[PDB]
RNA sequence: GAUGUCGGCUCAUCACAUCCUGGGGCUGAAGUAGGUCCCAAGGGUAUGGCUGUUCGCCAUUUAAAGUGGUACGCGAGCUGGGUUUAGAACGUCGUGAGACAGUUCGGUCCCUAUCUGCCGUGGGCGCUGGAGAACUGAGGGGGGCUGCUCCUAGUACGAGAGGACCGGAGUGGACGCAUCACUGGUGUUCGGGUUGUCAUGCCAAUGGCACUGCCCGGUAGCUAAAUGCGGAAGAGAUAAGUGCUGAAAGCAUCUAAGCACGAAACUUGCCCCGAGAUGAGUUCUCCCUGACCCUUUAAGGGUCCUGAAGGAACGUUGAAGACGACGACGUUGAUAGGCCGGGUGUGUAAGCGCAGCGAUGCGUUGAGCUAACCGGUACUAAUGAACCGUGAGGCUUAACCUU
RNA sequence: AAUUCCUUGUCGGGUAAGUUCCGACCUGCACGAAUGGCGUAAUGAUGGCCAGGCUGUCUCCACCCGAGACUCAGUGAAAUU
RNA sequence: CACAGGUGGUCAGGUAGAGAAUACCAAGGCGCUUGAGAGAACUCGGGUGAAGGAACUAGGCAAAAUGGUGCCGUAACUUC
RNA sequence: AGGACCGAACCGACUAAUGUUGAAAAAUUAGCGGAUGACUUGUGGCUGGGGGUGAAAGGCCAAUCAAACCGGGAGAUAGCU
């Protein structure tokens, strides 16, 4: 189904009744509004394209602004498109709630993870550290071997090997929803999500029933 | 980890095509004493956006 | 938090003192043995008239860590020693007939009854 | 942060008692023995207190039966249903955790007389 | 990695940033203009101006917090008696920083900090 | 020059001492 | 005119003659548990004692502890116990020097990566006027494990003993992704205690040094032992196998025509990269509409006026980062520092007064100080401008405006 | 057994499990009496084994502090080919 | 080599200490002839570490740990 | 009193790690052995190459030792490359 852009805004906790313990994720919601709706007949297939928040005018450029003005829509801090499901039908200026949630019961939630920068390979690939000591030179948390002899005589596509760790698209799925809530545009969901605090979010229903 | 072959000077030339260095072109004038300096830096007299500093 | 060579105080009137832990069952690559856990044992002190005797392997439920437990609120309890209540290899229920010291809820299951009601607290 | 702050001002406990490391403490905690729900007291001193508004916590440490029961506590959970301060220590420190290696006469502490 | 983390290292251990930040907050007090690199010009701001703000007010107890730092009666004597009433109602920003080019010797970025006013 | 270092050889390279000074 | 040797560690990767999981035939297969054979390589496939050991034996697990190839994979990755240098000794052989594919104690393991490869990240040009975004997905990679309990049901099966297929749900182990709310670790940038000594004229209070002098706590950040989540279901085409109808071959027959089931294998489905996919795609939006010369007269060069959208540059920076890159911001400004309030941490500052002969205690006082945290605030630094980028975008053909 | 090939001989002790270690057996391939035999208090940066304590040695790594590694300015090699 | 090496004699302060050890200092002498930043992997030199405590390994290698004066007390064996 | 015990100078070199185109053609750091003696050190002297000297390893005799170095025989010889 679509899915909404948040930001997320931390961690805490909810207590239950039964004194229960769990941990929520506060993802903040705005208004979601529709800048674009594509179709097989202009586009080849079924889309919308939503915005969220606000923008400073100085810093949007024309081509942005002829597009956002368009739809008569106020500008945003991105744009972001999500594929429909033909049951649904939207058309250009709709603001989508958090509303929608209100009945899901799990979600997807997409997000941007923190930079590790160029990590080695013990952090990045669960590689084993080797001995600390019984001789060892110089090769404390080194690699080890990366191929065999002269057949092949190469490294394989795919080794794992030190370099950028995080900073990448990743998704958590089936979060159970706890708590959606209008009156204050929030939606905190059970456990934790992809991201740095202050980063965008695309929460969607989730898909492995 | 040493050569098996001398790389040619074109394999030279091709190492040192990202040595080039990237000149400045950007020179501010200041207001008041209309002097040449770095944008965002005082002037060879001393003066920076218009008012006065240092010395010298 | 129990693994191998760990060495463990002993929670019944069984006869032993000190135990070690050889294994931690339940699994393979199988690490550590929280307080419903199963483990391995042999024994290393006893008392001269026990009813288990030095260099027995057999088996132990794990009764008090030093790591401690999780209630679902986020409330650990941490116990200052590590004890185990001895059992038998096959029919359980254990082999002592006293508990020393309190036991958490986590034994509450079906299994170890007997160890819940015999004990002091909790 | 406004979001998270004001959304964790509404589950706080605002009777929950002024208490230091040092006090002989009494917590009533609420347990579920099958389909029954009981209150069971644990008394005991006060080592540690941290305080996070509704991430806060304390340790309290008793001897049960032959050694020491250190349970830490979830300030504003549901499952605490009193705090009942007995005897008032005097000590120097906010974590009172040399008591983990002190027992019996050697792990006396005082008393805050004013 | 470095995240929300705050303080430049400036190549050196606590000690010598310690006694370097003292050293040269003392010599931007006694000569209230002075020329150093651009990375020590900003972490100068974070050591001099927590010592204008302490000697707005004037206590014995600020007089001995202020030489518990920078360790010299003569700088505690100007900051209590020139620049406590001085920037006494400037809220902050009670230094600039004027970059000035580079160094002839390492090609370092230099920078002028002084004070706003002073005087001269 | 005269440092050794290897374990046998007239000269090669080798970290270690007793046959090595080219 | 040198291809470094056994074993261990780290990191692997392929084959199937499959160890487990999945499917099926036969069984001297009642059930459970097996035996054998066919298919299937998606995933998984133990820790110790001994020994240099590979192996092996043993102990306790496990769903299972597979068999081989890879210079008996792997020393410009590490080790150096074995072994094949020089010392010494035993047993033996020899008159002896010495020797033993017998034994014992001791015995140095270099390389700054040029090219290919691989992991990451950029510059340039291209994509046919330039530009700012959002995509489509050709293709590629990741993942794919399984136990136990409960229900079905002590039902089917069985003299008893015992004890299910199919299906459903819960809780684990191992692995992986994310994260910091909790619980912890760290926290030489915060607070306090204390030893020796030096200094600030001295007391008092401090600072320097002694591994942060030694400690005790501890903010943010990072983090696991902490806590959320995942392995799917479903579909399509199948393997072995099971067939339906049915001739050749009056019958029979799963096959020759045709048709239907069928597994963790394969194509999808889930996640991630991805138009340099040169087959360079699509969509939305923005901007550029002035004239003169020369000649080898065209997809030519030069000259004036022009300098758009946008981009870089510079500066303040970032939970982004080796550097580039990417994100926020530049006065129409909360981007960073400072400041104000708070929060947190440490634990009742200094000075004065009272008590005690004095160390010291008590009051002021939960005091003072408080980093990276939170919410605000233009006080300071983010300068007007300059720089790049242009001036309507080729040819041929078809179709619409206007059958 | 610094000696024993078969061999990890057999029994016992230590261990959950001991090709090493300690005691003993004698079937000494191939000990043996100043090229010394067997003991032996003290001694050894000597060799083998076991235990208490203690620990990042390890399960399994986490963070921090400095010096390099990276960028900029100055200088500027080498093996190889 | 303006080289982390080697090189005999004499002088020998204060505080704490048994001491020419060591720690902080005086007289005196130096800051070691490339710097400025940034705060990746990895290497080196260190600090700390939950629970377990040799499970590591050829082997407790390396670290951790012990550590001072006075006094109490101290086994087998012995060449006393 | 003692080839006594502990421990600085001083004399050594047991272990680890670093370094291995090193700061160094054998060192540095941290621990380590002896430290009134068969000790160590300054200065001078003597022993000379089939020789010296050796608490003995074929060790040392000027970074060279199962026979030093320099010159000569000498353009030794080389069925080998």
């Amino acid at each position: 189904m679509i899915g909404l852009v948040g930001k997320k805004v931390g961690m805490t906790r909810i207590f239950t009744e039964d004194g229960v313990s769990i941990p929520v994720t506060v993802i903040e919601v705005e208004a979601n509004r529709v800048t674009q709706v594509k179709d097989l007949a202009n586009d080849g297939y079924r889309a919308i394209q939503v915005t969220t928040g606000a923008k400073k005018a100085n810093r949007v450029t024309k081509p942005e602004a002829g597009h956002f003005a368009k739809a008569g829509v106020e500008a945003g801090r991105g744009l972001w498109e999500f594929r429909l499901a033909e049951g649904e039908e939207f058309t250009v200026g709709q603001s989508i709630s958090v509303e929608l949630f209100a009945d899901v019961k799990k979600v997807d939630v997409t997000g941007t993870s923190k930079g590790k920068g160029f990590a080695g390979t013990v952090k990045r690939w669960n590689f084993r550290t080797q001995d600390a000591t019984h001789g060892n030179s110089l090769s404390h948390r080194v690699p080890g071997s990366i191929g065999q002899n002269q057949t092949p005589g190469k490294v394989f596509k795919g080794k794992k090997m030190a370099g950028q760790m995080g900073n990448e698209r990743v998704t958590v799925q089936s979060l159970d929803v706890v708590r959606v809530d209008a009156e204050r545009n929030l939606l905190l969901v059970k456990g934790a999500v992809p991201g740095a605090t202050g980063s965008d979010l695309i929460v969607k229903p989730a898909v492995k029933a | 980890a040493v050569q098996q072959n001398k790389p040619t000077r074109s394999k030279r030339g091709m190492r040192r095509s990202h040595d080039a260095l990237t000149a400045v072109t950007s020179l501010s004038v200041d207001k008041t004493s209309g002097e040449k300096h770095l944008r965002h830096h005082i002037t060879a007299d001393g003066y920076y956006r218009g008012r006065k500093v240092i010395a010298k | 938090m129990i693994q191998e060579q760990t060495m463990l105080n002993v929670a019944d009137n069984s006869g032993a003192r000190r135990v070690m832990c050889i294994k931690v069952l339940g699994g393979s690559h199988r690490r550590y043995a929280g307080v419903g856990d199963i483990i391995k044992i042999t024994i290393k002190e006893a008392i001269p008239r026990g009813k288990v005797k030095k260099g027995d392997v057999l088996k132990a439920v794990v009764v008090r860590t030093k790591k401690g437990v999780r209630r679902p609120d986020g409330s650990v309890i941490r116990f200052d020693g590590n004890a185990c209540v001895l059992l038998n290899n096959n029919s359980e229920q254990p082999i002592g007939t006293r508990i020393f010291g309190p036991v958490t809820r986590e034994l509450r299951s079906e299994k170890f009854m007997k160890i819940i009601s015999l004990a002091p607290e909790v | 942060s406004n979001i998270i702050k004001q959304l964790e001002q509404e589950q706080m406990k605002q009777d929950v008692p002024s208490f230091r490391p040092g006090d002989t403490v009494e917590v009533k905690v609420w347990v579920v023995e099958g389909s029954k729900k009981r209150l069971q007291a644990f008394e005991g001193v006060v080592i540690a207190i941290r305080n996070r508004g509704l991430h806060s916590a304390f340790t309290v440490r008793k001897i049960s039966n032959g050694e020491g029961v250190e349970r830490v506590f979830q300030t504003h959970s549901p499952v605490v249903d009193s705090i009942s301060v007995k005897r008032r220590g005097a000590v120097r420190k906010a974590k009172l955790y040399y008591l983990r290696e002190r027992t019996g006469k050697a792990a006396r502490i005082k008393e805050r007389l004013n | 990695m470095r995240h929300r983390k705050s303080g430049r290292q400036l190549n050196r251990n606590s000690s010598h940033r310690q006694a370097m930040f003292r050293n040269m907050a003392g010599s931007l007090v006694r000569h209230e203009i002075i020329k150093t690199t651009l990375p020590k010009a900003k972490e100068l701001r974070r050591v001099v101006e927590p010592l204008i703000t302490l000697a707005k007010t004037d206590s014995v107890a600020n007089r001995r917090l202020a030489f518990a730092r920078t360790r010299d009666n003569e700088i505690v004597a100007k900051l209590f008696n020139e620049l406590g009433p001085r920037f006494a109602s400037r809220a902050g920003g009670y230094t600039r920083i004027l970059k000035c080019g580079f160094r002839a010797g390492d090609n370092a970025p230099m920078a002028y900090i002084e004070l706003v006013d002073r005087s001269e | 020059t005269c440092a050794r270092c290897d374990s046998x050889s007239r000269c090669g390279a080798x970290g270690k001492x007793s046959g090595x000074a080219s």
